[PDB]
């Protein structure tokens, strides 16, 4: 259909770098579209940063600081999008499902 | 700094 998202999390922006001059703050929600992250916010009803994973850099999760690194073909650009979880579990939790997608598809895109 | 990186993203 099109909203068919795989894994849904849900953070809380942090004022680091990119959620500073664009003002990209407060409660979102990290939902893992096997292919495309959508940081929807709590209090919307459509996306709000519709990014793909393609794009990032990388992604840690320190402890409970699940940032994300951006390069080119990013919808912000260069920058990083960090943001805090429930503790050092939901990070731990996010970081290993994710990890599984996004290795599904550099894995399964083509030799070469 | 547990940190991890992106392998669809190319490069």
């Amino acid at each position: 259909m099109g909203p068919a998202f795989k894994e849904v999390w849900q953070v809380i922006l942090k004022p680091k770098g990119l959620g500073q001059t664009k003002n990209l703050i407060g409660i979102y929600r990290l939902c893992l579209t096997s292919k495309t992250i959508s940081f929807v916010k709590l209090n919307s009803e459509a996306a709000a940063v519709v990014l793909q994973l393609m794009n990032i850099r990388r992604c840690g999760h320190s402890e409970n600081f699940f940032f994300i690194e951006v390069g080119r073909s990013a919808v912000t650009g260069p920058g990083e999008f960090w943001m805090q979880v429930d503790d050092s579990v939901v990070a731990q939790n996010m970081h290993e499902t994710i990890l599984e997608a996004m290795r599904a598809m550099s894995d399964e895109f083509r030799p070469r | 700094l547990v940190i991890a990186g992106n392998p669809a993203y190319r490069s």
